[PDB]
DNA sequence: TCAAGTACTTTTTCCGG
RNA sequence: AGGA
DNA sequence: AAGTACTTGA
């Protein structure tokens, strides 16, 4: 459908970031984080794509 | 007064079993909330739903 | 062109460390 | 690890 | 525990 599902949108240019609600960080006590797995998997999202970017 | 049936009794071991009501009663009317799903947390002794 | 194995998929009642 |  | 879909040789 031409509004909402053009073929050209299975293909990922911009990724959406989930906020913190999504992924929370479970902070046992204070000075401790606790990261959510999502929020690990997106650094190294975020990781892969710097590596690719000063690559080419 | 007597009763019309004449009962079958005597001794017999029986068993005292790990199974207590008390150890298994609960009640909630609001109260402790996951953090991801904002829905009540899971069992008795968390005070759950 | 079509039988047969291939990839590969998916579920399974309810409620303490 | 158990309970119906 | 039994399928859907896909691919392989006659």
């Amino acid at each position: 459908n031409e509004v909402f599902s053009r073929p050209e949108w299975m293909i990922l240019t911009c990724l959406p970031v989930p906020p913190p609600p999504v992924r929370p960080s479970i902070s046992f006590n204070e000075s401790q984080r606790g990261e959510d797995d999502l929020t690990f998997k997106l650094a190294d999202i975020l990781k892969a794509n710097i590596s690719l970017e000063t690559l080419e | 007064k007597k009763l019309m049936a004449q009962i079958f009794f005597g001794p017999t071991y029986y068993q005292r079993l790990r199974h207590m009501v008390d150890d298994k009663i609960h009640a909630r009317a609001r109260g402790p909330m996951q953090v991801l799903t904002r829905q009540p947390v899971e069992g008795r002794s968390r005070d759950g739903g």
